[PDB]
């Protein structure tokens, strides 16, 4: 019951009872971890944001990082940095734009690389995780240009430099599945295999058409990289699941995260990151609500767990909260995050039984997007 | 009254005896058969027409007639922009000063005068019945009353429903009589959300009751010359067309440049395209806006030529604001915007679509 | 205040986030920070994109399309923030769709969101929202 | 009684019916006038903050400004312009700081000026209104600075160029009197009167010392430039008043804004703006409650009144929020503004009767600056 | 509760704005964002300079020489707002100002304000 | 035992006896009526002291020997940072390490060898009783073991109450027995406030037992050469005193301009200042510190010759971060660091404040 605050008084009281000396320093991050979780707070628009760096298991926040209007946070699975696509102007909001690639380190937090990205060519979107993205060798940051055009950006984490724009056709996120190649969704209902050598066109391939016109794909599809598995929930919840561990696009069973029953009683998926998947456990977390066919970014009280290999239903957790956005640790008992973009809070939920453990307060102005790193 | 002065311009209009030589009346040009159009190959194509004298080729494609009665009387408004008139330059005040300029016009019809003209309204005696019922005794014998009666007759022919019907599927998809196809309303959706609707369309918020699909307000877009069509007038190779600033009047050197925006009611079946009929292509006219945007190099390419389009005839005055929309029409919306295009299409002219 | 319950438009206030042309806003409405239902509050852009939606008028029974426009180069005024998806489809229907900062053709390449004008622009009635 | 967004739903229906066609396009604000109010928003010390233009007769927003670092706003008088001096850096909180001075068209609120500020010059402190300040003539800002030494920058807002450092004795505040003359508050209890020119040692006089080690003179003095008023309370609600019209300083006689009985009762003010001035009316606004000593920075829910002459009371307010600032309309029957940090809400009171007429929410996270024009 | 009632000291809790070396504090305890009661978050600065307090310390009776630190070069944490003023001096007495951002000193020139921290430094005299 | 072992140090640090000439006793540098620092004039005024012979000159001024019991042995913690030891470069480990060097030092009291000290020892009757009984029979016919022996009896005397009494203003002000001026308690808010307590007080945070106002440690300041001080001393145009650096075993490159930090009590009293004994005034070694902080020309300036400070000795391993603190002394604030430091001086030292 004794809070970390607590502790800490006792400690440092102790420490002046017994006369014990200590410098005042910088202190060093904890070695990331699996249990370590980042928000990130898009702030409604806000010309500035930040990331804040979690440890899951304390519930304490290890540190922060500063970003510009609608950064796009990454995390390198394994744990040896994260980064971001940011974009500053030279005055606050009005001015000469600045797109930058940052790289830190995750201990220190400080910066090890801050690449500019020439011509001001992100995406500025209210924030998909998918919108920029860590090749599975972390040497190469991909992020999407939507003006003039679709295209994606190749960004050399390794040399410290931008290397180039690739053409696209009319498609949407970006999913690596190799130092070289990633797929994209496109407005005609395929996916693209976008792979790009080192000069010249990329070689754009399509995959069949796996959806209809009205059947609509949400903005966070989950995609776990070491998987391959590409998670794209539908509107109603029907869940489009997408292999991409070949290197080519094998479309798994399309399953349904609520019965025929729910969705008659108004059932829908809700929010912003509206699914999670676990990859070692290869199972589906899926953000829902009784809500109207048009409020599909409202906040979700409840979350449905499924086995993505059969689509039967695991556990339905009623949340206690006004949900957003969810996500998971990738270790064994994972827990599940819930952020609540009203309440500000990281509610941080045992994943098997849904009981919430421990919370983190005071995420910033309209915190929406989890992160983790998929470290086993 | 309105009915008989319109069934006058009715028989002034198919009349050839209001040209020089009488072979070419107004519907030789402007073709009830072709959306009031030209389909008569000339040296430079469709691209201009030929007059009564069978050589004389003028600088301007032949603009269809349709709906042209829905546009203002020529003004300047309180923005500062012009807005209205007729002719790719405004450079006349409405349908009735317009009329008598090509019985005129010496590349066109080539009257010599109105003495001339009202030499051969006197030949016709249904043409004394006609005038003198609407206009009184003896109004054939006075050149200026007759020309300005013919002038007239014609304006009021050309704002009969006869000319505007608005019969086409759009009309009839905005009364709710059909829907549009899933192509059409992506057209339909991609002109209104692209810069399109910022230029073709009559309000700037609101509902339009008579929507023509034209703001009536002059804009250079930055065309280039067409060549064959320049080289056919006679004009010049050292002749540029300023547009706008080439009506009496305008004095303005940011008009210069700057031509009416044309309805695109019918557009689908009144090609070729812009002031010059320099397009033949529909589609041609519509990528002609992504060297604005894109920066693929196949912008800068006219397709229709497999060449740069060239260097705009007049450099300066260009909507850069409204062209450079930051956002690039990709195949599939160029395609929805054909398809939206040709929905405006008027009921009889649906067979000429193919 | 029932946050996930089917919208229900009203025509009475454009302040608050049920007004019935802000049925797929997303931001902060232009006319609390110095705009107007259709106008840009003085200092920021007006972008020539936009994002269209039809809403249904309770007034009239009318269902009007709505092309919203995006007031640019301002930090988010944090003034009656709303957040409405009548209609609203993912991004890669971007006509439809509205997380992205619809920015595009303001002056000065601005950018950065400050608030969302709501003007009407025809009647019309779509396919995957209509009335 | 019909709300401003009542009677806009009202107007725009009319419109429609009327078939009315408008351009869409960029307001201009309304002229500035008597009882249009800027707030400033330090935001409790965001990197980047906002001012709220606002038309106090409406209580409407009619415009913002956008700023950086605990900007310094400052307000012509005439109307004719504002202007803050501001800080930025190149990666949001770290990296290359610049500071400078942006002035801005009243009605366009387009910056018609930025100026930088070389070496970094800018006094970081939660906003005092009197640490950066225009001379009468609003052809110069004064800004304060504090690290290595106290000096004050001068600023050429005509030309639109930075002139140079001052040093002065170890003072504090800027009052500008004249073109090329400002006083400032002493650490030894004197006023430092400094002259300066274009190049050369400025000319630095002191007054006699006005108070004794042991009374507390607040942050937030009002200081009426055209009056030459300025009022100073204490810890206590003790108020200096110093005349400094003739070009010198005149200490006043001293007034007590609370009564023996109510300081025997732990009245004391408290705020931030806790004084206010109104020129025309020779009346003294101190915001006050019953608290202990030390917490005077906290919000207090009661205005007195007071003739400056006399010292006389003439009302005491009872406010009904958590005011932390107030100020006041420089017209006839004034305005009394009565700003919470913590309703981030502006109260717009008759300060005459102190009843609430109107008010402005939504005005940011910690705003804590009102600043009016004296234009009459 | 009551913002104008006198600071009540405790001794139990470095995270809530009462406890008793936070008595001059303004701004954001830094344990709440990664640093510690003594030590500032990563990725931040260490400030030099310094303002100090003598805080009651309810645990021994003594009362104690706080000088505060600032982290910087973060954008204001946002986490453990806090604001008191035991002693607290107007601007002109600098050494116990509390409304100055105090990062001078810290490395990279930082000068934003992100959270602050209060070690002891002497017994109060 | 303790007191015998103190009492025959006592003995032993008057004794000129332990000098080649016998001149020169420990009391004849480290002068107990002037705080144990040496009072005499050389060629390079008081900033170095003359040994036995009466011609060398030493290259570093002398330090008192008040407090010096209260600095920890020589050692290198985990911050990597050395710390405590003897002398101003730390080449001593500790007080008995170092009582044994000024007597075989040649430009100190400079007895040729350790069998010459226990000669002299040998003389004096009351040493063969004193020595004896505390170090058994025959210790004085042993060199080396009359040499360790008289180190340790002087150590034991330097760590007596006589050496460091705690009766200064300030002690008496930490009992609360009385207060601060005005003036001396702003200078003490200074001190902790400005960065000198980052430096001049024994511990990071919390509270120090016995505050010697020095954390032990060794701090390149960036002191220039004392010009007349190296002419006096002989070591050359092209000599470097590199600090710690020169401390056997250390050989740490980054080490090189560091020196100990000085206990700042009885300050006042123990000019001129710094290892060199540069600086004559105490407000002249406040006003050292305002180089790194201060913009103004006068910054730059030594106010005792009207020239720059000039080049550091050793330009590298500066201690910038603490000394680049971003705000200067006023001259307020350095009469305030003066007051206070004054208020350092043990109570039989007052006195000599005055002068
Ligand atoms: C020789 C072919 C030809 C003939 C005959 C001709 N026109 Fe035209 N018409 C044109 C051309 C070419 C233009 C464009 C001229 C310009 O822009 O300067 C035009 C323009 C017009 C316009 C303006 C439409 C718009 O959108 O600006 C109207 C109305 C018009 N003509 C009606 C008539 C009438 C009525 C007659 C019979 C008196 C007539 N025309 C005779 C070819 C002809
Ligand atoms: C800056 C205003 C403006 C914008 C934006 C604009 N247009 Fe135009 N449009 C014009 C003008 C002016 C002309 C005639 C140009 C000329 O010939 O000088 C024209 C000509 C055309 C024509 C040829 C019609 C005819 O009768 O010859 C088509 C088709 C057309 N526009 C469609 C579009 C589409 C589709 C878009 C959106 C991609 C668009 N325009 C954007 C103003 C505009
Ligand atoms: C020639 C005059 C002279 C004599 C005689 C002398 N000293 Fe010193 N003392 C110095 C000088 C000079 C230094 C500093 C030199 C250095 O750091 O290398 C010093 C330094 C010291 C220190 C280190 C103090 C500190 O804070 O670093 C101690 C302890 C000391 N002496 C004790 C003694 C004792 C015990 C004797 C008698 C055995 C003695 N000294 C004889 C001049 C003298
Ligand atoms: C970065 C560490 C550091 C800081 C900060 C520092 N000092 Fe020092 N101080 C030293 C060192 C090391 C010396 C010895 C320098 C030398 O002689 O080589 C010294 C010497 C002195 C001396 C001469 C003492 C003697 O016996 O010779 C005085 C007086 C002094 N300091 C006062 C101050 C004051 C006052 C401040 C605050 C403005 C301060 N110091 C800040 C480390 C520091
Ligand atoms: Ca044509
Ligand atoms: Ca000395």
């Amino acid at each position: 019951q004794e809070t970390q605050g607590q502790a800490a008084a006792r400690a440092a009281a102790a420490d002046l009872a017994a006369g014990q000396d200590d410098e005042p320093r910088i202190l060093e991050a904890p070695a990331p971890d699996a249990r370590r979780v980042y928000v990130n707070d898009p702030a409604h628009f806000a010309a500035v944001t930040q990331q804040f760096v979690i440890d899951g298991e304390a519930g304490r926040v290890i540190g922060m990082i500063d970003g510009g209007f609608l950064p796009n946070p990454v995390v390198a699975d394994d744990g040896s940095f994260i980064a971001h696509a940011s974009t500053v102007f030279s005055r606050i909001a009005r001015g000469e734009r600045t797109d930058y690639v940052e790289v830190f380190d995750p201990v220190t937090l400080l910066p090890t690389a801050d690449i500019e990205l020439p011509d001001a060519p992100r995406f500025l979107v209210g924030t998909y995780p998918w919108m920029t993205s860590l090749t599975p060798d972390g040497k190469t940051l991909l992020f999407y240009q939507f003006s003039p055009a679709p295209a994606v950006g190749v960004v050399d984490l390794e040399g410290k430099a931008f290397k180039r724009m690739l053409d696209v056709p009319d498609c949407y996120h970006i999913f690596p599945t190799a130092p070289d190649t990633f797929f994209m969704h496109c407005r005609d209902g395929s996916l693209a295999k976008v792979a790009f050598g080192t000069e010249g066109t990329p070689e754009i391939t399509h995959t069949e058409v796996f959806h209809p016109e009205d059947e609509f794909l949400i903005n966070h599809p989950a995609y776990s990289q070491k998987a391959g598995r590409l998670v794209w929930p539908t509107y109603t919840g029907k869940i489009h699941q997408i292999d991409l561990s070949s290197g080519d696009a094998k479309f798994l069973p399309a399953v349904e995260a609520l019965t025929e029953a729910e969705r008659a009683d108004g059932w829908r998926p809700g929010g912003w990151q509206q699914v999670a998947y676990h990859r070692a456990l290869d199972r589906i977390y899926l953000l829902v609500d009784q809500r109207d066919e048009w409020r599909h970014k409202t906040a979700s009280r409840f979350v449905v767990v499924l086995d993505a290999k059969t689509g039967e239903r695991l556990a339905k957790f009623e949340m206690g909260h006004e949900i957003d956005s969810i996500n998971v640790s990738q270790d064994e008992k994972p827990l599940l995050y819930a952020l609540s973009t009203g309440d500000k809070t990281l509610y941080i939920h045992d994943a098997e039984s849904g009981e919430e453990l421990r919370s983190v307060n005071q995420l910033g102005h309209g915190p929406q997007v989890i992160t983790t790193a998929d470290m086993g | 009254a309105d009915d008989a002065l319109a069934a006058l311009g009715a028989q002034l209009f198919v009349d050839p005896a209001l040209s020089r030589n009488a072979t070419q009346s107004c519907a030789t040009c402007h073709d009830p058969a072709r959306a009031f159009t030209d389909p008569r190959e000339g040296k430079a194509g469709l691209a201009v027409s030929v007059g009564d004298d069978g050589q004389s080729h003028g600088d301007r494609n032949t603009p269809t007639l349709g709906y042209a009665a829905l546009v203002p009387a020529f003004h300047r408004d309180a923005n500062g922009k012009y807005k209205g008139g007729q002719f790719w330059d405004g450079r006349a005040d409405d349908l009735k000063q317009q009329a008598g300029q090509p019985m005129l016009n010496p590349v066109e019809m080539a009257m010599p005068d109105r003495a001339a003209v009202a030499a051969r309204l006197r030949d016709d005696p249904a043409y004394r019945t006609g005038f003198e019922a609407l206009f009184g005794k003896g109004v054939l014998d006075d050149p200026e009353r007759a020309f300005d009666a013919a002038a007239e007759a014609l304006a009021a022919y050309q704002a009969t429903g006869e000319f505007s019907p608005f019969d086409s599927k759009y009309d009839r998809v905005m009364r709710g009589e059909e829907k549009f196809t899933p192509l059409e309303e992506f057209g339909y959706t991609v002109f209104i959300t692209f810069n399109c609707r910022l230029c073709h369309m009559q309000r700037k918020q609101g509902v339009a009751e008579r929507e023509t699909f034209t703001n009536f307000e002059y804009h250079n877009i930055g065309l280039p010359v067409n060549e064959t069509a320049r080289e056919a007038s006679g004009l010049g190779a050292d002749h540029v067309d300023h547009g706008l600033l080439a009506r009496p009047g305008i004095e303005d050197p940011a008009q210069s440049g700057r031509f009416k925006v044309p309805s695109l009611r019918n557009v689908a079946v009144t090609g070729p395209y812009m002031h010059n009929g320099v397009f033949t292509d529909l589609r041609t006219a519509i990528l002609f806006y992504n060297k604005y945007t894109s920066r693929r190099p196949e912008a800068k390419i006219n397709p229709e030529t497999g060449a740069p389009w060239g260097e705009p005839e007049v450099a300066r005055n260009l909507s850069l604001a409204e062209l450079q929309s930051g956002l690039m029409l990709d195949d599939g919306r160029v395609d929805a915007l054909v398809a939206f295009l040709e929905t405006l299409t008027d009921r009889r002219y649906e067979p000429l679509l193919e | 205040t029932d946050p996930r319950a089917k919208w229900v438009p009203q025509d009475n206030d454009i302040q608050a986030c049920d007004y019935w042309r802000h049925c797929s806003i997303d931001g902060n409405i232009c006319d609390c920070s110095g705009g107007s239902l259709t106008n840009c509050p003085p200092g920021t852009k007006l972008a020539t994109a936009s994002w269209v939606a039809s809403c249904y008028n309770p007034t009239d029974g009318q269902s009007y399309l709505i092309a919203y426009r995006d007031c640019c180069g301002y930090n988010v005024s944090g003034r009656c923030p709303c957040l409405n998806t009548e209609g609203e489809l993912p991004v890669y229907r971007p006509e439809f769709a509205n997380d992205i900062i619809w920015c595009f053709g303001a002056e000065d390449d601005a950018m950065t969101y400050h608030c969302t004008i709501s003007p009407i622009v025809g009647k019309a009635s779509h396919h995957h929202h209509h009335h």
